[PDB]
């Protein structure tokens, strides 16, 4: 009752073309980094045009909690790129009550770790996670969020 | 005992008896004497001797006498003169010079000679290949394999040598040998572990690189094994003379020098506030000397500790604070004495020893960091000679393991690191025509798709052409990847993916950046015989348009993607469109309608966006500079800020403004911008105020060259 | 040993036989609870479990699901529930709450009940001088013993209980017994080595706390004691209860708890160069529990390391990055969903205990780094009533301290270490009307001159009107000390000595500053009585010429002359010579060929030197404001760097221009020469070139606002 | 002999009023830390203020040694200043010749020793002992330098 105060959090990871959940949920770390940025590469062009707006772009996430699944585990054992859903509550500062949640939902998914802890002394497993947006040229990708509190 | 030493010659009986047995490790860490001679000298790194516990004889400060004084060397007998020999061969090996009272201007010399450093993968199969004649090669072979990812074939010759060991006086190969065992089967423990529960899906597949009877084997032998009484156990005689060794059973040892980093760290970090300087050995050497000493020790005598992520922390915290020692030597004040004192500054020169370093104990990510906070494009890259060979020894290595069938996957995840990080890390060596041809290779063809989208190759290839220009020969490999990814490009279900949004589009751009007549004959032969019905193929080389010959633009602009707003704006990324027509307008109409109708429904359910093809930000630049006349813009005030930023800045809220936008911008757009009345008066604003708050340098650019 | 875990009731009985022990402990610390548990869970910072090595029933998980069963909690005899009821209110106390699996939100509580951090020296002088009841009374004496700088009865006090200890068959207090008297005779052997060597400097005595004898018996009785063993030495039922009290022989206590600040520095050091965003307990929340998680364990406990510099280092380090933390999270940028990410912030509310934090156990130095970086002004302060309880507590000890003759040296070795730093952190708090008066009182009159000269009690004593006023309650006791000063300049040999060069004259000033209508009574007083005779007085009189009668200023006319530079500077320093009349000048020119001889003497003798408060910087300074017009002083040109760069700005050079002047230069002053036309786009560069390459936040700021 | 070099240096206390050598035959750590700044002062009225030349300015130092002097700390064992002289040599960078001597003073300095350097293990003495720049009222004072290289 001091000096501290905590939130919660929660991860979900699905795989395309099934109803396959093969992931966890609740990001320890939940480390979510995502920046813009630009170089010299259109460094001279014929002019007359317009722009291009590359801006490059990134998204990077990530999770730990482990505890991925069994019986979608399983069934694996024997390339969609996945999509993910992320859902948070959020509550209104004035009265401190739970009215509003949030959902994000990024369609392509890219899974990349540093496939090696080999940490000299063992871990409590918690094997952190972590996460590339992937996207095609079609339209849309990164992402389309979701807001509740419609009180 | 000591204060019973007496004369002359009793001085080197007893050195001898302390260091001697020792002769069997290679290389000791200069500070880790003062454990053998029980305190009695403290160890300075420097390579200085300074008493410490001693009130009897000096039997270390006659020793130094003794190197100095040439008519005294001859008084020893044959066998003590060679005793003293025996010695005076260690420390020269150790950089141990003189005591600190005579200290000199002292050169140390720092030669790590271990061939896994250089990184040579061929040798270390030639050598392997070979009968054994002593039990030490057994153990310097038993360290290779584990250095190739071998990590069941190490397992066996590991527990050949333990049993072997025991029938002779030497314990210096049980020892070490057994920490390694169980730092192959920590390894196995993890990399078994990650392989199962991630490695499913990472690699695509599952790998079962061990055997499963290898496995049930080794959770019976060490289930009942805890290392921290491994030195406990040993004899007493053994627990005596190799006393230079008990930190190294636990990884107390890493954790007691990677602590002293800290206070360094934060004395160097403590020093830069201050704008302090530094005389005699400066604080930030004090790293310099302590980061190759724990290097070569493990390199040197093949101890497995070296490939620990607990190591690569030590090694990276301790490089980012010399870099930055460097990065803040360039930019010192200078007052009234720093030229007097230093003057024609002697820079800290990024040699070839500091090159492996880099490759190999930095992540992707971790490169990015120094970057941010470290002009690395200033500091000199000295004996560049060298460094052609290990890189040269990366793009050959790649080529064999991904051609051929098999892939040593045990091997995969503690290398793959390493040569995605390198030919990063190359954007700063001159590489000459012929070893770049090489490296060019390797990152295009037969480096895997999986840890390098198509998207991301062009940055890495891009890099490369900072440092070094676009030889013909080099063109001749960009020529064969266009030629790869196309002709592949005939599935009708094949789509690439991306990490920047590039795809094949902007690897022609970087063609003509430096070429302006390339005609690539495979292309003309490729679309020469495209007959019809072939729309991914027929979209795919539209864009790769200022790349067609003729005959080959004409035919295909015939039948060619009609106007559809994708391709609209792709077109015009091409040249194909230099003005908007009323029929290009009329198109954007459409979509600025279609995004209207969305937003509505969007509105209603809560739901906001952000796409990666946002062509809203563009559309209002375009109507800002005058490219289109059409009046109706102003219909689509309020959907997206970076929308009505532009199309009506007079009424503009500009409390919304998100100062990131500006990064993105061109020089072009941030000119008209600093001339508009109704955009200046308050980006001025949020521009000074950023700067005063963050250290964004591009920020500081925009304010001065264009805003001032 | 834990496989026959299957009843309920037994469960109860297994923790009960494990946790029991550490009872006779006011606290544990929370994450070293899986030692007790021989690895079975792993106890999170936050204080929820999840399982680590458990292969059988979860005897932690039924506890918590026995916590939430007000209906099985009956279930259990009125012993078992007794049982229950002391393993309950140790979870509590102990800040475990609940299953990871359930932790919904967890708000831990933080407490302190130690009376030596309250700096409640006074109260704790009672203590002592009641009468012992219990053996751990005994020992929470030993250690106030020491707080207060007893260290000789301390462990006089210290060999009594360990012979006391063992007929009660009390296990914890003789270990504990046996530590806290090696460290203290640490504390001693290091402190009669500091008196010696550089300590006969600093008093100007050899002031002895020690007897002679006392100091021969401690080295006997601890000359060959080993602490490595200690905790190998005690028997197997103490080795079965308190394995989690073992890191406490060792020095490993504080590696074990340092590293883990390493690591986790460079994370949230990487995690401010990226703009990522972090969910839940961000990584900064660990550094602040485990600061919290160990402020408690060496206090409630009353272990003696609390005055050792190794753990000055760890509360150095853990506020520090916070603090920056606190820095960075003011200032950043977003898209739209950042602020959705935890909208909103402790802001790193600064709370009461905080401020204990930093006053104690930091140096003077050290704050000011962190004052450049985090701006400490724009973090808030809470509880400005119990900060102000420790200021007057402080105060009030002085007092009592050095107003009477007793100042026990080994008192005065630590109490001014925090001294100091409570009252530099004393600004940034909104006080309150009777602590401005006391602090006052207590800084100016009785607190040491050594440790604060004349020169930087005006840095510190003005420090405190930043945020606070000046009310006339403490204009008299400014005043007062001028008295005091008065009665103390008639003096022979006194010079005012200070490393900053501000005298009793300019705490007047001060109160003029605020109270311009405050004419001095008394000091015109003293004026008055005074002759010609003795005039060592003038000095300072005419120095604090700015306070006196009319009549008393009238003395001053025909009293006292005018005949040199300092004259002229001090007549200046209060504006009293509005214009120079030629002769004036005349003294001016007089000085400068002294120094134009002095010039040619030193280069014909090939020696340089620099003038500390050369006033040759402000003759140029003169001119340049149209001050003296003289066209005679260009015959001086070339001599001092400062000197040229203002007289001759057709033919000077900028290569030996300083950055540092365009700082140190008054509103004025800067506006001239950014008003002139020839040096304007000199100036202009050579200062854009550094705000671009450096991080002085100053000269970003100078150059915006008067250069643009 | 492949990359390092390091430098030596010497250091000379004085205690005025008389010939009191004191001294370490180095300075290892050596952080000499200048500064200047200034932050608000004057009370801006007057109109003409004729003047502003407050420098404040600030000067520190660092000293290794274990040789405090054989004969009078033990003499005093059993207050008139501590004057430093800090002398060194530069050489030409063209031909790395020793040829100047470089000659560092102080005219009047104060000891501000934190007395409660104590630690938790056994250090190897280095007693890391801090002046400070003294300075009277009557002139010049802070700091001077002395060259050779007359060649």
């Amino acid at each position: 009752m001091k000096t501290v105060i905590q939130d919660t959090a929660d991860v979900y990871f699905k795989r395309k073309s099934d109803g396959k959940l093969v992931f966890t949920a609740e990001a320890q770390t939940a480390s979510f980094s995502q920046a813009i940025s630009e170089e010299k590469l259109r460094g001279g062009i014929g002019n007359k045009p317009l722009y291009i707006l590359k801006s490059e772009k990134e998204i990077n996430l990530t999770v730990k909690n482990a505890f991925f699944d069994l019986e979608w585990l399983a069934m694996t054992q024997g390339s969609e790129r996945y999509e993910v859903e992320y859902r948070t509550i959020a509550y209104n500062p004035d009265t401190e009550e739970v009215y509003s949640d949030i959902y994000i939902q990024f369609p392509n998914v890219s899974p990349s770790g540093e496939f090696e802890m080999s940490l000299e002394n063992g871990n409590a497993l918690a094997p952190e996670i972590k996460f590339e947006a992937l996207a095609d040229t079609d339209t849309d990708e990164m992402a389309v969020v979701i807001e509740a509190s419609r009180d | 005992e000591n204060k019973f030493i007496t004369k002359d010659d009793e001085v080197i009986d007893y050195i001898y008896g302390k260091i001697s047995p020792l002769f069997a490790l290679q290389y000791i860490r200069k500070i880790d004497l003062k454990h053998v001679f029980e305190y009695d000298y403290h160890f300075e790194v420097n390579g200085t001797v300074v008493r410490h516990k001693n009130k009897g004889f000096g039997y270390m400060e006659r020793f130094f006498e003794l190197k100095e004084s040439c008519d005294e060397r001859s008084k020893l007998s044959k066998k003590q003169y060679e005793r003293f020999n025996a010695l005076f061969n260690f420390f020269e090996k150790n950089g141990v010079i003189c005591m600190a009272k005579d200290a000199g201007t002292l050169n140390t010399s720092i030669e790590i000679n271990s061939l896994a450093y250089h990184g040579k993968y061929d040798v270390m199969k030639k050598f392997i290949e070979e009968q054994s004649v002593s039990i030490e090669d057994d153990y310097k072979k038993a360290f290779f394999l584990a250095c190739l990812g071998r990590w069941e074939e190490s397992y066996d010759l590991y527990s050949n040598i333990i049993l072997n060991s025991i029938d002779e006086s030497n314990g210096c190969v049980y020892y070490l040998s057994q920490i390694n065992r169980y730092r192959i089967y920590q390894s196995i423990t993890q990399a078994v572990t990650q392989f199962n529960g991630l490695g499913l899906l990472t690699f695509g597949r599952h790998y079962k690189p061990f055997t499963d009877e290898f496995l049930a084997r080794i959770e019976r032998e060490m289930t009942n094994f805890n290392i921290d009484d491994l030195f406990n156990g040993m004899p007493f005689e053994f627990q005596k003379k190799y006393k230079i060794l008990e930190f190294l059973s636990d990884n107390q040892f890493l954790y007691d020098d990677t602590v002293k980093l800290f206070e360094l760290t934060n004395k160097v970090r403590s020093e830069m506030s201050e704008g302090s300087y530094s005389f005699g050995m400066s604080s930030d050497i004090v790293v310099l000397l302590r980061l190759y000493d724990n290097l070569r020790f493990l390199y040197e005598n093949c101890l497995w500790s070296v490939s620990f992520h607990e190591f690569h922390q030590y090694i990276r915290n301790s490089m980012s604070l010399l870099i930055e020692k460097a990065e803040y030597e360039r930019t010192r004040d200078i007052d009234e004495l720093g030229f007097s004192f230093f003057g024609k500054k002697s820079g800290f020169f990024m040699e070839y020893y500091d090159f492996v370093n880099i490759s190999r104990h930095f992540k992707i990510d971790d490169i990015k960091n120094l970057e941010r906070s470290c002009s690395i494009d200033k500091i000199r890259f000295g004996e560049q000679e060298k460094i052609e060979e290990y890189l040269v020894g990366i793009a050959e290595e790649i080529t064999k393991q991904f051609s051929a069938n098999g892939m040593n996957v045990v091997f995969y995840t503690q290398f793959i690191s390493e040569a995605k990080a390198a030919l990063y890390f190359a954007k700063y060596v001159k590489l000459s025509e012929e070893g770049l041809g090489k490296i060019v290779k390797a990152l295009l063809f037969y480096f895997p798709e999986r840890d390098l989208d198509i998207g991301k190759r062009y940055v890495w290839l891009e890099r490369l052409t900072k440092c070094n220009e676009l030889p013909k020969s080099i063109i001749s490999i960009i020529d064969d990847f266009l030629v790869l990814q196309a002709e592949k490009h005939i599935d009708q279900n094949y789509s690439e993916v991306s990490s920047n949004g590039l795809y094949s589009r902007d690897y022609g751009a970087l063609i003509k950046h430096f070429e302006k007549n390339f005609i690539s004959k495979r292309l003309s032969e490729i679309t020469l015989c495209l007959t019809q019905d072939k729309q991914k193929q027929i979209d795919f080389l539209f864009k790769l348009l200022p790349l067609l010959s003729t005959n080959a633009k004409s035919h295909l602009l015939s039948f060619k993607s009609v106007e559809n707003i994708n391709d609209l704006m792709n077109g015009i990324r091409i040249g194909l469109i230099d003005e908007f027509t009323p029929e290009h307008e009329e198109l954007i109409i459409e979509y600025l309608e279609t995004r209207k109708v969305n937003y509505i429904v969007e509105k209603e359910k809560g739901i906001q966006t952000f796409s990666s093809n946002d062509y809203m930000s563009t559309f209002g630049i375009w109507y800002f500079l005058e490219e289109i006349n059409n009046s109706k813009m102003e219909e689509f005030i309020g959907m997206d800020d970076q929308y009505d930023f532009f199309v009506d800045p007079e009424n503009f809220d500009y409390k919304k403004f998100i100062p990131s936008w500006l990064k993105n911008y061109n020089d072009k757009l941030l000119g008209k911008i600093a001339g508009n009345k109704h955009m200046k008066h308050h980006v001025i604003e949020v521009l000074k105020e950023r700067v005063k708050n963050s250290n964004d340098k591009r920020y500081l650019e925009i304010l001065m060259n264009y805003f001032i």
